[PDB]
Formats: structure tokens, C-alpha cells, sequence
């Protein structure tokens, strides 16, 4: 539980951003009618700036499960065994016993220093299956960072 | 005793928008390859 | 200490990428995809190398025009290098206008993602050696054979 | 006024991994710079240590409670090769090296209802019985799900040699590597769950010898 | 102060283990047990080298997999060396997983023993040459001929 | 600038001795260490002078006290070719060598018993009469088996050339090398015992010239 | 007479273990009738562990003889000629005038740093035949050392 | 004078199992390759 800062600087963090504009958005029922591998992108944008998505999600005590939420930089397609490492991305894990509400956020990446091209995409995928003891809906909070 | 909670230590600068006064946050490397998770600031 | 897992010494090798051509564009991507050095290299998003063309086969000589030069069918006065033992070794700096090339976009890959052209005198064989590699944004590796 | 040398037999062939550097066609290039990117990584087992990948157990990273008695969930080796690692990034990268030695880090995750609580041990049978009893004159740690959902499960190195083979076939072999294995302690299951299992390289493990598989 | 009977003198020469071999395990057991080389090497329970090959013949180039890697019909830029005069003499690096290789073992030799395995592609005359060796627990010799 | 060089005929050849290196391959291997490692030798000659090897007396390493009136049991020359070396180490060692110069010692042990004790002499006879009076012109020397059962006898090098054969053909020449004897002085002999004959390298012998016999 | 210590560290020497177990077996009947040669081998063990053998005989004022008793690592065969050499192992003489009873000391050797594999054998070679003026028996105890 | 049989000289120490006071015993190389031997302890 916490802020990631993914492909963070470890000279910036030995002892500046902020979020401009702010968006919610439902992505799907998180249901256990689906198994593991259920993904959901969602490309950013839907200008050399930096995201900060909070994605959310309502679940009680009663509510048992885990997404994986991260932020795939030039997701062209993902493959059928490529799934299990998608933990090499930054990324951070929903559980309704843990944390319930994901926070990440990601600095300017690409090719050269000024954007046009989809070059980041969130990605949820349900590592387990919900399981309860009543509907578990998902919010997705996208901010961009130091336009 | 550092003030962290399990798996978080100290030495880690604050970054933009928490408001430490000692810039010292509970940081912890995961989520990722290169990734710095802070979660709270560092108390001594 | 371990040594033999570092990218600048795993790139640091001449992969076979073609065989039989006599002119071609020396994208980075045509590597094959199981060898180590293309596995490796689509293991990650970006990445930033100075290109070695080894050209072996019974050829005469090796034209090479940097990123962005006009296609043409006959080389004047460009970079030409005359084959010793019919073997054409040269050393290629890094010609793209961008800082860094990518191995995925999220647009095919643009024509301006190579280190230039190669034309020959005969078709040839090719090898592409990485020299200082670096690699960015680590992508999902996955075993080549079962 | 002329050196004198001699063209030694043997040398000078096209070695496609030879130190020498060629001659560069231009020669007066200068890039500008790299050192403020995101995400550069120099070592590859780097990137295998700070980002454990999950196992697949017939298709899934999780693993079922079961209502039966048999104590055990699941009981895995810790081969390379063997179809549970299939899908891992250090399966991956061992696929293009001939040996490695050094130790492994298995990642367990509990996603069940806060409300239940459960007591698991994990046990390291080195080269064989599954009982608790006879594991606790093996490895063995427990841990418990009410205080960290996040356990970290060192694998010693107690292979017979210096260095193990990544490419091997053993499919349930008694010596594989010292069969890792999860026991649940609490015969008091309330209902059904899932234990997220993940592997990442150990501080110590060690590649070597690339090789390009060609099988 | 005696030199020619040192084990890191006399060691050191290249000798001749097999001939017309197009693919061949580089186990060091294949040297002839009458040789110079080849029988005082069976004088010693262990020992450690780094070994040296040199193969002759008309050969275009060869290639060497180090040890454990799997075996396969056709090689793709694994190491690689191109033959010079008909002579490809190539430093082959102490690769088995065992801290010791054994002349003998109380348990044949299993396969682990050996220095990698060497494709040809054509027949070639090979030649050993243990770089460095250093033996260990001598064992019995006896006089070759009478 | 271009160094001017002149590739010389003649050289460049394949030498099997060459002191020239190949270039490696992977060139960045560190195999850990072999320090703590037992029964390590660099020297063979080393390991000849602190391990002695028994002769070939017909098959047997000891000899038979004779009744009958000789005071002579054996009379063997001091050549590596001979057929009482033949089993020895150092034969096995000077087989693949052309020449040597130095000394031997060689063991005498008696395994007799305890009661009864015996006085024998050993004389070296340089390059012959076998009488321990004209062997008092000549080196010998006497050990009693009553305070020690083992007698060593360095055979001084007296070979005209500074450095003798290895390989030679001499199967009782008076001028092979020098033809040691053992005599005992006691005819009052009692019953049958043994004399276990063993030689190692003095401390000042040295091979040279390594060779492979393709006799 | 003493305790040998096979394949001992010079540096260890300059100025630990010790027998964690026992045992005790017959070999052979030490008889007049087995002439040079009648060698006799036994496989240890019959862990990364050293070795200690105690072989003794049964040998009065009478008796006389020798025996070479040996440990030879990874004895796979002895040739023909190869007894006349085995002074190049680890080795003591026993003598029914001098010690009547060997003693050696050997440490774990092998290719790898854990053994499963009959590293040490045990060689017992009849040096000279028996000779008297009543059978003389051989027992060996051996005892694993650093286990 | 040392105090040692025929054949044996000090300068060797005593391994694990003689229990002498001065770690000084009869050392005497012999028995095989690298074998050393060891009787009783040295007194001086």
C-alpha cells in the first residue's frame, strides 16, 4: 500500500511533478465469473507528460480476490504465456483484505522528448478469481503529471 | 527504532507532494524494475 | 560478482540475422527472435547501441549510407569498404535522428528505426554485433524451446 | 628499417564473439546523452531479483484450498524446466545459459476474505517424505496469515555440484532440486481461498555460459 | 632445480587425440593412454586445465557449445571460428559444473566430464593442449613400451 | 601511417610446443579456487623421490635367504630398462624421458621374525668382483636387522657422460651402472625369511628431454 | 608405528576432526599359502566424511610377514604390474617384528564438495607370504571421521 | 636434544587427538604422497 513511482531516478530519491487535471472512469464488474487473465487495457491518452492513475475498487470484508494493475509502456499485444510476467511493469496489487485501491504513477517515456501515439497503457488483470461469503465495480482515477 | 511500517526503511527522499519537513520517507523498492514506493514520511 | 548475465558482454556478439542479400536496411529487428541476441533484445522497450556488419560471401565490396540518406540504385563516393578474404567487417556509429530506438511502438515500427542502409556488390551473409548496448524498460522474457 | 613478423596458422579467422573492434565509417560521431532515461538496467539477473514473476499451476498463479485431508496444496520442483516455472522470467533467461548456482526466492501472496485467517508452513525437502514431522529435520519455515499476506521463502543452494544444468528432463525426479513444497497447519478450512506464488532470483544466484538454444 | 619433469611443463604440447571427426565430445579422456600427454594424465585421480584445440583439415569453420548445453543438429551463432591456413586453434575455457574433473570414478566417466562438444564442417585432425594443468593424488604408471 | 612489416618464411607453422596462446572464447570466466585441495603435485620427480616402488625379484618384490654357501641373494644392475625396475615408478617415469643424471636410494626392509636377527651388507660395484673384500675398495656400507628393519642406500651417479639414457639394451653388462648386490655377512643361517627391495629418486636426480615412445 | 595422515595440508601441519562412529570386521585368514599379490579390497562405506582404519593382526614372536594395507581413491581396477606401485597411496606396513598394527587417516575427496559412490577402498596386499617357526587373523576398524 | 625416534624430527603440529601441551609432535613425512605421520609429542 502506498505511491509507486515507476522507472523511478535513484539520485532524485537520495536524501518536481504534481497532478494538473483530474478523470474517473468505470472499468468493469469485477465478478468471479472471471477466471485469472481477464485483462482490461485502457491506452493513456483516451505533450511530455507524466501519469498518475488511482485506480479503486469497492469491496467489504465479505469481498476475496487480487487484481494486478499496471502501466504497460507501448503495449502493442500480449501473448499467451506473457501474462505471469507482467510484474515486471510498474505495477501494484488490489486486494480487498490489503490495500483495496491501487496508486501509481509514471514519468515521460519514449523515444524522443515530445509525444504526439498511445505511449503508456493501464492494465488490470484478475490475478484470482472474486470470492465472497453484492457487486465489486472498479474506478479508475487518471491524472496527467507536468504537462 | 525508525517509525516504518514492516518492509519500509528509511533514507529514501520525499518526492513532490507529501509534506515531510525532514524529506526522509519510509521508502521500499517493488512493484516493478526501478520502481520506489513511499508511503509515509520518516520520523526519528 | 556475476559477469556473464551483463548486456554489454551478452550483446557484445556477431548474430547471423540474413542470408543471401545484396541490399537491405540494417533494422535492428531483423534479428531472429530465439536467437540470445534477439531474445534479449525484444526483452526490452528501448535501447541505444554503435552497430558492427560483418559481410561474408564472395563480394567485391560493401556501400553503407546513414539514417536518412536517399535511396538510390547506384553508390557514388558513399562509405565503401572492399572485402579482404571475403570478409567485410566495418563498424557502424549510431545514425538515427531519435535519442533512443524502441523495439515496440504503439503507432509497425517507422522506416527510421534503423542504422542505415547496406548495399553490396554480390549477395551476401550477415552479422549484426552490438557494441555498448544499452537496454531500457525490461519486457517479458519467455523460454525460446520446451 | 622493417619489422619482422610472422602470419601464425590458426589465427585470424571470423570469430563471431572476438574482443577486437573494427574500424569505424565515421569516426567523429558524438551522441549526446543517455544519463537522464528511465529504466536502464546493466544486468540482466538484476531485473530478475527485484521483479518476481508467477508460477503456473495448470494454467494459473494461484493455488485451491482443498477440503480433503491431505495437507499438502501443492508439491513443485525447482527446476528450471519443469512446466510449474514454464512461465517465469528466470525460466526465460535460463533457457539461453548453460549452468547456474545460487539461491531462489519463492514469493507467496494470500487473497482470501479478511475475516479468515490461516497458518501455513513451507518446507524444503532436500535430494522423499511429505510430512511436517520429518520436514522439521529439513527446512522448514511457517508462516501466518495475520500479520504479513506477503511471504518470502528462501531456497537454499544444495545441489551436489558447484553448478546445476538449466536444460535437464526430470519430471517429478526424487533429486530434482529439493522439491518445494506448501502445508497448510490449519485442518480447520472454512471455505475455499487462493495462495499466489511467485519466484524471484535469489542475492547470490549466478548465470553463466550463454547459449543459444537451437533444440 | 629439475623443469622438464614440471606437470606444468610437460602438460603444456599439443597432442594428437582423434582423427576425422566432424562433431566430437572434447572429454579429455579421448587422448591415447601411450602418449606423453595422455599417460600421465592417467597418473593422476584429478586434475584441471584450460583446455586449447587446434583442428587441421580442409574445414571452413567450427564450432564449440560449452558444457551442458544441449545438443542439436544445427548451430546458430554459438561460438564460431573460421578457419586460417586449414588451422583453427581456438582457447576453450574450463567449463564442467565439477570444482574437479576425474581420470577415474568409482560409480565409465558420466558425461559431465568433459570440456564442451566441437562441430566441424568437415572432418578435421584435433589436437589437445592443457593450458595451466594441475594434477592431483598421483596414481600408478608403468612403462608404456618394453 | 602504417607500421611496414615483412611476413618471414619459415615461421608461422603449427608447432604442438608452441609458447604462443590461442585466443579465448569466453574470455571472462573465473572458475572459484582449487586451494584447499589435497594431493596436488607440480613436479613428478617430487612425487618419485617421496614414494618408493617395489622391484620385480621373478614376479615377487622380496628375496629368499639361500642356504647353500653364495653370500650373494641378488646382483641387479642400477638400469631403468632392466627387468628388476621394470614395475618400478621411477621406470615408468624414465620411459618417456630421454636422458637423467642423479642418484637413487634404494629400501631395504626385512620381514622376518622378531627372534631372529641378521647382518647384511650392500655394495655398489662402479663400472666386476662380487667379494665384499674387493667391495671395500669400492662404496658399501653394512645394516644389522636388530635396530632397525629398514635400510636405505643411495647409489652415487658415476656414469662417465654427465647425463646417461634412459632407453638403452644391457642385460647383464659389467659396465651397465653399477650393479648393486646384497650380501650377507651371517653364514649362520637359521630359517627362510624375505628382504623387501624398493627404490626412490634421490634428491639430486633429474629427467629431461620428455619424448613419447612409439617403440 | 604411528598415525598416517594421507594427502595431509602442509600449512595445517605448521606450528578439526575426530571419529564420530565404530566398527569392526574379519578380512582374511593371514596363511602361509597366499603369495605376493593376494590382494584384498573393500569398498568404504560398506556425507562429506573422512576416513579412519584401524586394520590389525593377530601375530606373535613367531610369526613372520608383511602386509601393505592402503586406501586407494576410486579404485575402479589394478592392473597387472600397478600392485608394485601401490606405495603411491595413503599407506602403512605391517610388520609382526615392528608394529603388528596399521593406523591411516584419510580426508573426503572427490569431484564435488557432497558425495552420494565408493570414494575410498580399503586395499590389504600380502607383501611378503606368512613364514613361522596357530593362524594369524585380520580385523579391520574403521570409523567415519567429520561427517 | 630432540626427543623423538629414529627418523622422526619436531616441527609438526599435533592434529586433533594426541593432546600435547606444547603442539609439537614427531613429525615424519612418509606413507604415500603428501602423508605425514605422526607418533608422540616433542619435548624440549
Amino acid at each position: 500500500v502506498g505511491i509507486t513511482y515507476g522507472y523511478a531516478d535513484a539520485d532524485s530519491f537520495r536524501p518536481v511533478e504534481q497532478a494538473e487535471r483530474f478523470f474517473k472512469e468505470k472499468l468493469f464488474d469485477w465478478t468471479s465469473d472471471k477466471p485469472f487473465g481477464t485483462l482490461y487495457v485502457l491506452e493513456l491518452p483516451k505533450m511530455r507528460n507524466g501519469w498518475d492513475v488511482q485506480v479503486s475498487a469497492t469491496s467489504t470484508q465479505f469481498n476475496g480476490g487480487s487484481l494486478l494493475v499496471a502501466m504497460v509502456p507501448e503495449l502493442c499485444s500480449l501473448k499467451d504465456r506473457e501474462e505471469f510476467q507482467l510484474s515486471l511493469y510498474p505495477h501494484q496489487f488490489i486486494n480487498p483484505r490489503t490495500n483495496t485501491t491501487a496508486h501509481i504513477q509514471v514519468p515521460y517515456l519514449g523515444v524522443n522528448r515530445h509525444d504526439q501515439h498511445q505511449a503508456w497503457s493501464l492494465v488490470v488483470m484478475v490475478l484470482t478469481p472474486l470470492t465472497t461469503e453484492g457487486t465489486v465495480e472498479v474506478y479508475a482515477n487518471i491524472a496527467p503529471t507536468n504537462v | 527504532e525508525n517509525n516504518c511500517p514492516d518492509g519500509y526503511s528509511c533514507g529514501y527522499r520525499c518526492r513532490s507532494g507529501w509534506g515531510c519537513s525532514g524529506d526522509e520517507c519510509c521508502g521500499r523498492r517493488g512493484g516493478g524494475w526501478g520502481s520506489i514506493e513511499l508511503i509515509a514520511c520518516c520520523s526519528s | 560478482k556475476r559477469v556473464h548475465t551483463d548486456v554489454a558482454f551478452v550483446m557484445d556478439r556477431f548474430t547471423h540475422v540474413l542470408t543471401n542479400r545484396t541490399a537491405f536496411a540494417v533494422d535492428l529487428m531483423d534479428t531472429n527472435e530465439k536467437t540470445l541476441v534477439g531474445a534479449l533484445l525484444r526483452a526490452a522497450t528501448y535501447y541505444f547501441c554503435d552497430l558492427e556488419i560483418a559481410c561474408l560471401g564472395e563480394h567485391e565490396r560493401v556501400w553503407w549510407q546513414p539514417n536518412g540518406a536517399p535511396r538510390t540504385t547506384t553508390l557514388r563516393d558513399n562509405p565503401m569498404v572492399f572485402s579482404h578474404n571475403n570478409v567485410t567487417r566495418f563498424a557502424v556509429p549510431y545514425t538515427a535522428p531519435h535519442r533512443l530506438l524502441s523495439t515496440r511502438y504503439n503507432g509497425k515500427l517507422p522506416s527510421t528505426f534503423n542504422f542505415g542502409y547496406v548495399t553490396a556488390d554480390k549477395p551476401v551473409d550477415v552479422y549484426y554485433r552490438m557494441k555498448r548496448a544499452e537496454l531500457y524498460c525490461p519486457r517479458p522474457l519467455l523460454p525460446g524451446y520446451d | 628499417g622493417i619489422i619482422p613478423v610472422a602470419c601464425f596458422d590458426g589465427y585470424g579467422g571470423f570469430q563471431n564473439t572476438d574482443p577486437k573492434t573494427a574500424d569505424p565509417i565515421y569516426g567523429y560521431v558524438y551522441n549526446p546523452s543517455r544519463n537522464d532515461c528511465h529504466g536502464r538496467y546493466s544486468n540482466l539477473l538484476d531485473v530478475a531479483e527485484a521483479c518476481p514473476t508467477f508460477l503456473n499451476f495448470d494454467g494459473k498463479p494461484y493455488v485451491v484450498t482443498k477440503n480433503n485431508g491431505d495437507k499438502v496444496m501443492t508439491c513443485f520442483d525447482v527446476a528450471f524446466t519443469h512446466k510449474v516455472h514454464k512461465n517465469t522470467f528466470l525460466a526465460g533467461l535460463a533457457d539461453y545459459y548453460a549452468q547456474y548456482q545460487g539461491s531462489l526466492n519463492y514469493h507467496f501472496m494470500y487473497t482470501g476474505p479478511t475475516h479468515h485467517k490461516a497458518k501455513f508452513m513451507v518446507a524444503y525437502i532436500p535430494p522423499l517424505p511429505k510430512t511436517p514431522e520429518d520436514a522439521a529435520h529439513c527446512y522448514h519455515s511457517e508462516w501466518d496469515t495475520g500479520l504479513n499476506s506477503q511471504f518470502t521463502f528462501a531456497v537454499p543452494y544444495v545441489s551436489a555440484s558447484d553448478f546445476s544444468y538449466t536444460h535437464t528432463d526430470t519430471p517429478a525426479m526424487a533429486t530434482t532440486n529439493g522439491w518445494v513444497a506448501v502445508f497448510q497447519v490449519t485442518d480447520t478450512h472454512s471455505a475455499e481461498a487462493a495462495v499466489v506464488v511467485s519466484v524471484s532470483a535469489g542475492p547470490d544466484l549466478e548465470f553463466r555460459f550463454p547459449v543459444d538454444p537451437v533444440r
